[PDB]
RNA sequence: GUGAGAAAGAUUUGC
RNA sequence: AAAUUUUACUCAC
């Protein structure tokens, strides 16, 4: 049915592939590809372009963002039980906390400042040294990245050490800054469609457009290329340590450690490789493994191929193609004049995950589709009504609801089928505000968030420290007594007000209610 | 023994960032195991029951959007709408009124939304989310 | 204050260690020839190769579950329960369980399923798959069809597993009109019983798809759909246009979603003026990438859809 | 069902 | 038995 569309269609309406296959096969395949590329028989991993164009950032103060060093996402933490390395799957928050406990540092910035200012690799930083940190930071765990549309065989992703993440944060921040300085396309605040529009403007002069993908992108980006880029932008010893850890990385597949001296393990340094391409020439507009360029004659095309080869961006003969009236970048398809190509495009369907999350996500998807002109508004209204009916048919049963209030949606035992326009204009019952894409979170979302907080990897016995005064800086240090006092004061004030728990706050509702 | 000394062994003071990160229960992830989780123990059913009689009768009534202008289909462009965050005094007052501190802190920061729009008006004014085709204006 | 470009006292030693470590060798420069994108003949060749290599099943095993069987609710429940009893499924706590001891550790036979005439019960089938794999062991009924999800558990003697966990697979059993080798009879009731072995992620992925919304969104701006035969060939005389719905149902049942890869490559084909020689064609060969009857059929019918588009509405 | 331990348990699965 | 190294763990309450 995707084949009989008048316009462009990627077939994104259904969900991506998934399965319970173990990640061992994919990780082994990736490692073998990296080894073969290292041998110098399949693709090119030797960088020959000139990066002297890139500005040096070696004099910038070493700034660390603590917010992005703590997360609920997974990571690998290395311990030594008796005499062997054991890799544990934890959350980035727990891994960073364990790192700071071992090193005995207040914050990650203090830890990096201490690491950079030691007399020798054997000098102790708490209960560890820089040598031990480097040895532990080369260990990776393998998992499977599923639901990637168009990849029936799932790829392998890798969880890294907290120290590796700490160094990569600085490196990638500075690489992103250099990219933003190199061109206006790489600005921090830019959407995919905006980037595609800029690309369309930048390639208008020439006749033919080469829409290219890079094959084996991660396997062909060597530690040498990363070190070259980092020295070009002036990353100091941080870049050297990162390159050393990357060259000596090991992956735990099932129950065995496999050494992978080539590649960068599935998009650890996207910005650095983008720089590896961008600092040698200005004829490309690349975003990791996807790029677009323009040319007029076969000589220019051969020059393009030479530039791609010299920067270790091996062309994908399977997917890369040449067009004259089309422009594909960031999955966004545009005409040569920058207007959106007619058709569904990347429009993605909304699966059934919760009675109200499905409706909210459908409303967001339809708002995006109608704003960009993918479909007219009446079609979106019909589709929203159809989705409400489907959700009613799936969820209106005693398992999920025992209510019969009229204002409720039909999927929760009610009798209200809200119009899409009525929902978008906030002309509805307050219960429907959560279904608005800009409205509060839904009941399902809160329930699932709490249950996730209760999981084995994320469960903790610590007294929660939430509902904090906005004036308190999150960089302030606190003790157990301090958190106890803060919680007691907040609880006392809330009880005095008469509220058992804090009232949820919504920016849009608050602003609208104001006079 | 206290949990502070167990989770932060060897350290007596930690940043509020780390401590808050250790207890996070407001991050939602869209996953395949959603209906199963919602059915388990009738958690969604109980949550709906609780919302209908504890959380619903506290939401202020929001006025509906009225102003709209004539629009015509045009070339794809980017609409930049800058929404400023709460001022300091506003945040203090909202906190003293019993509102969630984390949400107020998140609303402190000014932000800008970049959205692709394929509709334009005579005076080139911004539009609300999903209502560019109808002409509802931010004003 | 420390700066990012700060040079540590151990910089030289780490640089020397990096120097002593292995380095990559320059690779071979590829030769790229740009040609026109593939024509109808190449897609026909790919379809013929799939057909020759794998062949066809005598019946549409689980796709046939998309059409109503000729039994009422009570008859469907009785047939399913008696089939479960006939297969020696353990009965415990009012629910069915399938026990396994030894595995051949070889892939199941793969062929291409013929297309049923239509799939009126697609929404109901997907909802039932979701519900049954969420709560398994007993027959679940819809307005027009029934399903039975049976946990597949190891047999270990006395302390063998009693309750399924998050990693336990399910055998989904459905009913369709008789007339194939999977016929089953009991007390004058006849039905073809077809099974599908799914891991929990697979069943969750299958059950969460919205058939009706997807069909409407596709229908928004699509061209006229031609009638097709049981094998996905253009047949303007004896073909049916409802089989397209069946194809959509197949794409919903295939948890590998190879049709999405075919769709992306076909989009590249339609937007391309010139492609690489002998390499763009290989993007349509995805048999090595998938494994199983349902994924194979989905790939075959995606290629058939591309062929039909190139035939009836050439671009 | 709850807690802990297996390179490990479902927010799994990273940038 | 099947979409076949997957459908498997232990302890205590
Ligand atoms: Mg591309
Ligand atoms: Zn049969």
């Amino acid at each position: 049915m995707w084949a009989f569309q008048e316009g462009v269609c990627k077939g994104n309406l259904l969900s991506g592939p998934t399965s319970m296959k173990a990640p061992d096969s994919a990780a082994r395949e990736s490692i073998d590809r990296a080894s073969e590329i290292m041998t110098g028989k399949s693709y090119n991993a030797v960088h020959t372009g000139d990066l002297s164009k890139l500005p040096n950032q070696g004099e910038s103060p070493l700034r660390i963002v603590d917010s992005d060093l703590y997360s609920e996402r997974s990571c690998c933490w290395v311990i030594e039980k008796e005499g062997r390395v054991v890799c544990k799957s934890t959350t980035l928050t727990r891994g960073m906390t364990s790192l700071l406990n071992t090193t005995k540092c207040s914050s990650p910035s203090e830890l990096i400042c201490k690491v950079l200012t030691v007399e020798s690799l054997s000098e102790k930083i708490g209960d560890t040294s820089v040598e031990e940190l480097l040895s532990h930071g080369r260990y990776f765990k393998c998992a499977l990245r599923d639901q990637e549309r168009g990849k029936p065989k799932s790829r392998a992703i890798f969880l890294s050490h907290p120290f590796f993440r700490l160094l990569s944060s600085v490196v990638e921040t500075h690489a992103r800054s250099v990219l933003s300085k190199v061109s206006a396309v790489y600005t921090a605040t830019a959407s995919a469609e905006q980037r595609a529009m800029m690309a369309a403007q930048v390639v208008e002069s020439r006749k033919h457009v080469l829409n290219g993908d890079c094959t084996k992108y991660n396997e062909a980006i060597d530690a040498d290329t990363l070190l070259k880029v980092w020295d070009a932008i002036g990353m100091g010893s941080i870049g050297v340590m990162l390159a050393y850890m990357v060259r000596r990385k090991c992956v735990l597949i099932k129950d065995t450690l496999v050494e992978c001296p080539g590649g960068m393990l599935m998009g650890m340094f996207n910005a650095t490789a983008t720089l590896a391409l961008q600092g040698t020439t200005d004829r490309f507009l690349s975003f990791s493994d996807d790029f677009i360029t323009s040319f007029n004659s076969p000589a220019e095309l051969r020059e393009i191929e030479d530039l791609l080869f010299a920067s270790c961006h091996n062309l994908s003969l399977k997917k890369s193609y040449i067009s004259v009236a089309s422009l594909e970048i960031n999955s966004c398809t545009l005409t040569r004049d920058g207007d959106l190509a007619t058709g569904l495009g990347c429009t993605a369907g909304v699966p059934f995950r919760g009675p109200l999350v499905t409706l909210k996500q459908t409303a967001a998807m339809l708002s995006g589709a109608v704003d960009s002109g993918v479909m007219p508004f009446h079609s979106a209204e019909r589709l929203f009504q159809i989705k409400q009916q489907e959700c009613a048919y799936r969820y209106n049963n005693p398992t999920y609801t025992t209510r019969n209030e009229d204002f409720l949606p039909t999927c929760l035992g009610g009798k209200t089928v809200i119009s899409f326009q009525s929902l978008l204009t906030w002309d509805c019952h307050p219960f429907w505000y959560q279904v608005h894409p800009d409205g509060p979170d839904t009941i399902d979302q809160k329930v699932l968030s709490v249950l996730a907080s209760k999981t084995r990897r994320r469960r903790t016995r610590l007294e929660a420290l939430s509902d904090l005064d906005p004036l308190v800086p999150h960089r302030l240090l606190v003790s157990e007594s301090d958190v106890s006092k803060i919680r007691a004061a907040r609880q006392a004030h809330l009880k005095s007000l008469g509220l058992e728990q804090p009232t949820n706050f919504n920016y849009a509702i608050y602003k609208a209610v104001q006079p | 023994m206290s949990q502070f000394g167990k989770s932060f062994k060897g350290r007596t003071e930690v940043t509020i960032t780390e401590y808050r990160s250790h207890t996070v229960k407001d991050v939602h992830r869209s996953l395949l195991t959603a209906d199963k989780s919602l059915r388990k123990s009738f958690c969604f059913r109980n949550a709906l029951n609780q919302f209908l009689d504890k959380d619903l009768p506290l939401l202020p009534i929001r006025p509906k959007l009225e102003s709209r202008v004539a629009v015509k289909k045009s070339k794809l462009r980017s609409q930049l709408s800058f929404r400023p965050g709460l001022t300091q005094e506003e945040a203090i007052d909202l906190y003293n009124k019993g509102y969630d501190g984390d949400s107020v802190s998140g609303a402190l920061q000014d932000r800008v939304v970049n959205e692709p729009v394929a509709y334009s008006s005579a005076d080139n004014d911004k539009f609300h989310r999903g209502l560019a085709a109808l002409g509802y204006t931010l004003a | 204050v420390v700066k990012v470009g700060h040079k540590a006292s151990y910089d030289a030693e780490l640089r020397e260690r990096l120097l002593e470590l292995p380095h990559p060798k320059s690779g071979p420069k590829p030769r790229i020839e740009w040609v026109a994108p593939p024509r109808l003949a190449d897609i026909s060749k790919e379809t013929a190769e799939l057909k020759r290599q794998y062949g066809f099943f005598e019946c549409s095993k689980f796709l046939a579950c998309g059409e109503e069987c000729g039994l009422d609710q009570e008859a469907r429940e009785l047939i399913l329960n008696e089939y479960a009893r006939d297969r020696e499924f353990e009965f415990r706590n009012g629910g069915w369980i399938q026990r396994y001891t030894v595995a051949s550790h070889k892939p199941a036979t793969q062929k291409i399923l013929p297309l049923p005439a239509s799939a009126p019960l697609a929404r109901e089938l997907l909802m039932l798959i979701a519900r049954s794999t969420t709560q398994a062991g007993k027959v679940l009924h819809s307005d027009n069809t029934s399903i039975l999800a049976v946990p597949v558990m190891r047999d270990s003697g006395k302390h063998s597993k009693r309750r399924p966990t998050a990693s336990t697979h399910h055998l989904v059993v459905g009913l369709s009109k008789p007339g194939c080798e999977h016929d089953f009879e009991f007390d004058g009731y006849r039905a073809a019983v077809h099974v599908m072995h799914l891991d929990p992620k697979q069943s969750a992925n299958i059950g969460e798809q919205d058939f009706v919304s997807t069909r409407e969104i596709y229908k928004l701006d699509m061209l006229e759909l031609p009638p097709i035969s049981r094998k996905g060939d253009l047949d303007r005389a004896s073909g049916l246009e409802t089989r397209w719905d069946v194809i959509l149902l197949l794409e919903c049942l295939d948890s590998t979603r190879v049709s999405q890869a075919v769709a992306q490559h076909f989009n590249r084909h339609r937007l391309a003026l010139s492609v690489c020689k002998d390499e763009f064609r290989k993007g349509y060969q995805l048999a090595s990438e998938i494994r199983g009857t349902i994924p194979l059929s989905s790939l075959y019918y995606s290629l058939c859809a591309v062929r039909l588009r190139m035939t009836v509405h050439p671009f």
